[PDB]
């Protein structure tokens, strides 16, 4: 009876059941097939490994990250992610539980339809809904209007939402995200003598990143505090046992977000991009948007993201404006929580795309029901 | 060459440059290594804030010279 | 699930008159079922809707249901009756209508595609090239594709404010226009037609992003079109460029008074003009129609025997259905957006 | 560069511009001589309504260009 | 080392060249679960193939991609071939050239798709596709003749001359072992037993293969049985029960000669052999009458050999010379014909290389492998 | 679908008509409303009506080949195997019988709306002039379509005297297959061409009435039932058509000038057809094939009358109800076969 929810995310699929305030299961959205030598020799119909076992077995497999950049590239390698999800990870039979799915901002008209098709056709979901992750996130804030800065593994979008509608005119995409930061931290930590170059080594530079890294209010004051004092330095126990010390690298990496010149991008930072999108809306609605800037995502989880963003967008904006950056504490899974919420809403029971409707109208029913 | 630059915590950043290099370059190479903006940078050797334009040679900066780095705290 | 999905929609606070009509007939269509016992009804209601006789349809809707209350559900019927006396339409927010009308333009524009040999437009060229003010440019290339033709009919805007004035002087309706002169600037929108930029639309009907202009209502005008016809979507209040069309059209009519096929033809230009104006965003239907309908203008046609369809079309259902679902969802969402928020005000 | 702008009554307001002049400037240079607000103004050359943003250079406006002036009676 | 595969209607007989026996024979059935609850927790196992699918029949829905000879589902035959290459034979296809078998009269489309599926999906370095019956003849030692190929699904009487299976004369019958397992069940049910379930069909295949035989004159044989218990034999069902089977032993394979037993108004295996031989040039018929090789598992019944002769000496001219040649290892004759060919040195040029696949597309099959 | 379709295709009583009705169904649903294929179906519906089953079969199979990427192979295959061995037997062309009977109602209703019944009030006289003395004179006025029918069907009285001078010229009538045996009457609750004992839909059931039984001479060379096996046989061919043509040849000569003689002659000819199929006297092509003979067409040609022969632009309704008949009748063959094979294990 429960409704499965699923964040077809860029780097991590996050899925679960409706009542839950937590994504029950998350796994890398990656799928691999044996690369060479036909190691599928004894593997009965195991020509594909998806999920946590796709990074466990990496040299044995060539990995194609689908849903990278936010939009589903390979539909055949995504059904498998969905199989993994329904059957293997969530231990459910799709045919019995309705499925809310998430789509990125600006999913081409077409991609949405094929998603509707796969669920009803391949999985026989009793019902379905496809939603813009960012609208969902704002929903957990409790807001129907605002701007969400959705930052994740491969795609950062800034979605102004007015009355539940992701305004397509404002949505801006910064193809800078967490992976680029885990890779930046490797770069900066390498120049301090450590050696993090292996794909295996990227995965502990993601722990160092998440566990230690933070966004400094003023990079300049904080770069100084690091040369004028050793307080910022922190120590990480590499799994080899080596204890490494990370200091100025703690804020440098998350700064790549506010100044992406660090990665060779001439693009605007997350602060300017927000403004450049709030300024692509009617003067009338920008007001509420500035007062309702929800930060959702996981690259938004860096300590100090909020305080700095206020500082930065109060400087690109009118001096009378009420700039308020709202970062929920559970933002990593907000997209999903918003969805778990909607699914458990009663009114929503009538907003679902039933199988009967699919039969009658085909795949494009998505367009008319799930705006 | 191998000039040394000392932050106030005492740590040294070892940079390698040629005396055919403007301090502007030297300040920047520091940025590449440590992230420090070059406008935060003030490099002091032999008592004087080294002017960026003039080369290392103008101050008789030489091998293993140990330059010093005060990072202009501003904005805060 | 219609019995409740509808009542939930009725709950919406911002229900326009256009909506009840659209939603009701849906309940009635679905629940009653397709028995041709009642097909006369939906056809008038979808025709009166186009012609903006909302109150009439409302009456008919309520009484259709009064008679068929046995068949239907009183719960919906009673509600339909409580919300009805208070229904009102705000021009600036007649969103469902803007969808009906943007889409109707395409149907109408598709009709003309088949109907026209694009003869009239290759013959209206001469009338334009004559009444053109000197500052304008003659059209000398052949109008063969129908996209060429729109460009032509939309270049009648060049004659504005010079030749338009004598014909405009006689309007008793134009003096009540409400475009305010604030030159609030252009805004982007990816929504088609007379649709508002920040308003929802089906993901299939999304034109590429452009810079639509923004216009405002004086609201201090007395008898303004907007206050007389609150049932009209407002993109600029009224077309005076119609008067410029009529300068050209008066000429075509005179120059081709004799021709037998004049009626049909004048209604390919009058009607394309309507399509394209609602399509490219310039004005609504009633903002063009309600200037051409004025008595003084009709005399030109009447005395040359031209009865004008005004674009009324045989079938508007496609757009009725699509609009029914718009309101359906735009309205069940509103309800979600209120339960969502009674669950976040019920926390802490 | 003296352009001549012609009203409907046929009269010409001879204006002196430089090519870099945005049309928006040219409209308000007309508010100088005759007082006509720029908004009321719609300027036309080569069967095109000159647009505010683009410069007169962009429309190949040269020494004598009789740009024409329609003004807008939008009052009621 | 080349690997040979018999895309049989009922069993996939595969193995390696130079051996004389299929290393691995399994049913050509593929299963996908019926309900989604099974898949819950398994690893991308939407497919159980082979004897695993027979085993798990109830939880699955079986499809026979190669029933009646031609490959209907190419999605499923990929799975049959995977099992064979990787799971069953434990080989990587990328390193072994593959000889495949194609039914008689396989359309030009099917042949092309096979060449594609192999070189594309399995990266085979080389490939050859070849008519099953020419191969069965090859084991027999002949290049000219007619092969009565019988099987689980389809029986074809293919006339071959100098290695070319003549398209004009090949005939096809849809009588085969599966039908004979089913006639036997019915006939044994009438005697009193109860063989209706699929498990029950399973065991009536072993009371078919083991006990059944073809009688030379049915009428005498029906008499022997009604006058003697010489014919009767006993089978121990695995439910701990013993059954007695007598007349049913020859009535069952008679369905071949008299398919009327099964409703078919079709010509039997004797007449079909004559018809193909009579849809051939007279000059070659003589040689075909004396090189009548039998290939198949339904032709493994005892006695088919002698009866066939009785009936085609009566259907054919008096002075004719007629030999029905049934090698004892004929269930796997197609394959052994292949193992013979693949292992040949001269055949090392008839292979279709990957180099040539790319040059000419899936249609190189036609140019090289007729 | 794909199960229901195949189960059905298995009936050994499948006829060309059934394949066309059933095939299109799978095709309609599976392919769905892409409308890229809209014209296919609609032509096939017309080809079906015109008893051109062969071509339709070709197109049906060939459509599939081109659009096979979108279709289940087992089906397209079974269809491909079953179709070359498809035959129609006139004694039992059951599907067409339902289609034709319902097509009579469609035509009756069409003629109804398009007719002021004037023609029948003008044809009224030609009869009164060409009538054999034996016959009564219709001197009343025709204000009901049902009175038009009573009238037209009574040209049966002109038979055997007036009819013969025209029958002698026909080369098709000599090959009539109605056996001369007077087998007699058996009752039926089935409308029109439909056979008495055969199944029907519980809505299309007429009141019980006696119906006639007629038989085929199978010893007639060039039998109609052989030349057009696709046509269900109710009485083989109509000669009362020659009596119609006696009246009509007159009305045409008596109104050669009238402009709308095409329209008018085709409300007569098209209700003749409706009434015959509807009332049970003969099938569609049994009448049409008579009126289409070169000699009879001459009268029309000379008068510039182009006959539609009842072809109607929308036969969808009928096809649908015909598609459903075949579905169930064929699926019930299968249940019954399984039942048989369950009771076959019993006894
Ligand atoms: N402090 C942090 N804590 C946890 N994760 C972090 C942190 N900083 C960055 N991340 C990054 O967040 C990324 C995961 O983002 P998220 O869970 O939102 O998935 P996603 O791919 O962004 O999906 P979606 O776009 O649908 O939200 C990881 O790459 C991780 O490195
Ligand atoms: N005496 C027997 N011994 C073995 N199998 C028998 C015997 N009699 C009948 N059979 C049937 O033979 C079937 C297998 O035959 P075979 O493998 O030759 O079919 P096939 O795969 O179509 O072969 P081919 O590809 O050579 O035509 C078995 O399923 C069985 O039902």
């Amino acid at each position: 009876i429960a409704a499965l929810v699923i964040d077809n995310g860029s780097g991590m699929c996050k899925a679960g059941f409706a009542g839950d305030d937590a994504p029950r299961a998350v796994f890398p959205s990656i799928v691999g097939r044996p690369r060479h030598q036909g190691v599928m020799v004894g593997m009965g119909q195991k020509d594909s490994y998806v999920g946590d076992e796709a990074q466990s077995k990496r040299g044995i497999l060539t990995l194609k990250y689908p849903i990278e950049h936010g939009i589903v590239t390979n539909w055949d390698d995504m059904e498998k992610i969905w199989h993994h999800t329904f059957y293997n990870e969530l231990r459910v039979a799709p045919e019995e539980h309705p499925v809310l799915l998430t789509e990125a901002p600006l999913n081409p008209k077409a991609n949405r339809e094929k998603m509707t098709q796969i669920m009803f056709e391949t999985f026989n979901t009793p019902a379905m809904y496809v939603a813009i992750q960012a609208v969902l996130s704002l929903y957990a804030s409790g807001r129907t209007t605002g701007i969400v800065m959705d930052s994740g593994d491969g795609v950062t979008h800034t979605v102004p939402i007015y009355e539940g509608y992701a305004l397509p005119h404002a949505i801006l995409r910064l193809d800078l995200a967490g992976r680029d930061l885990t890779d930046y931290l490797m770069k900066i930590l390498t120049e301090r003598g450590y050696s993090f170059t292996t794909t295996a080594e990227r995965e502990i530079v993601r722990d160092i990143k998440e566990k230690l890294c933070y966004v400094a209010l003023d990079f300049e004051q904080e770069m100084a505090t690091a040369a004028s004092s050793s307080s910022l330095e922190k120590s990480y126990e590499l799994p080899d046992g080596q204890v490494i010390t990370i200091g100025n690298e703690r804020f440098r990496c998350p700064e790549a977000l506010f100044q992406p010149s660090f990665l060779g991008m001439e693009s605007c930072g997350i602060h300017e991009t927000t403004f450049n999108s709030i300024m692509k809306c009617d003067v009338d609605i920008r007001k509420d948007l500035y007062a309702n800037t929800v930060l959702s995502g996981g690259t938004t989880m860096y300590p100090g993201i909020a305080d700095r963003m206020q500082k930065e967008i109060t400087a690109l904006a009118p001096s009378t404006m009420k700039i308020k950056i709202i970062a929920p504490p559970e933002r990593k899974y907000s997209v999903w929580i918003g969805g778990s919420i909607l699914a458990s809403l009663s009114t929503f029971q009538q907003m679902w795309i039933s199988k009967q409707e699919y039969d009658e109208s085909g795949p494009s029913i998505v367009h008319r029901k799930c705006f | 060459m191998q000039i040394f630059v000392k932050t106030l915590t005492g740590k040294t950043i070892t940079l390698e440059v040629e005396p055919s290099d403007t301090i502007e370059n030297v300040k920047a190479k520091i940025q590449d290594k440590e992230g420090i903006p070059p406008d935060q940078q003030r490099l002091i050797f032999a008592g004087k804030q080294l002017e960026d334009g003039r080369t290392l040679s103008d101050y008789n900066i030489q091998k293993e010279s140990t330059l010093h780095l005060v990072l202009r705290l501003r904005g805060g | 699930k219609i019995e409740l999905s509808i009542s939930l929609s009725l709950d919406s606070p911002k229900l326009d008159e256009s909506d009840f009509i659209l939603l009701s007939v849906k309940y009635l269509e679905k629940s009653l079922g397709k028995k041709k016992e009642f097909s006369g009804f939906f056809e008038d209601i979808e025709k009166l809707y186009f012609k903006q006789n909302y109150k009439e349809a409302i009456e008919k809707i309520l009484d259709f249901c009064k008679k068929n209350e046995s068949l239907l559900s009183e719960q919906v019927v009673q509600r339909l009756a409580e919300v009805a006396p208070r229904l009102k339409s705000n021009p600036k927010d007649n969103e469902s209508r803007r969808l009906y009308e943007t889409l109707y333009a395409d149907h109408l524009e598709s009709v003309i595609k088949q109907e026209s040999d694009l003869s009239v437009f290759n013959e209206l060229r001469d009338s334009y090239n004559a009444v053109k003010p000197e500052y304008a440019v003659t059209h000398e290339t052949e109008i063969k594709t129908l996209d060429e033709a729109k460009q032509f009919i939309l270049s009648f805007v060049m004659l504005n404010d010079n030749v338009e004035l004598p014909l405009k002087a006689q309007s008793e309706r134009y003096p009540k226009k409400d475009r305010s002169r604030e030159e609030l600037g252009n805004t982007p929108s990816a929504n088609p037609g007379i649709m508002k930029p920040n308003s929802p639309n089906f993901t299939d009907n999304l034109v590429p992003v452009r810079d639509v202009p923004k216009i405002a209502i004086n609201e201090k005008v007395a008898g303004g079109y907007s206050k007389t016809k609150p049932t009209t979507p407002f993109v600029a209040s009224l077309s005076g460029t119609t008067y410029s069309l009529m300068v050209v059209l008066t000429d075509y009519i005179e120059k081709h008074k004799t021709d037998k096929d004049i009626e049909k033809k004048v209604n390919q230009i009058i009607n394309l003009w309507i399509s394209s104006y609602i399509k490219e965003g310039y004005h609504s239907y009633s903002e063009v129609v309600d200037v051409l309908t004025e008595p003084f203008l009709q005399s030109i046609f009447d005395k040359a025997n031209i009865k004008l369809n005004y674009g009324v079309l045989d079938d508007t259902h496609a757009e009725f259905r699509k609009a029914q679902d718009y309101v359906f969802g735009l309205t069940i969402q509103s309800a979600m957006h209120h339960e969502l928020q009674e669950r976040f005000k019920n926390k802490e």
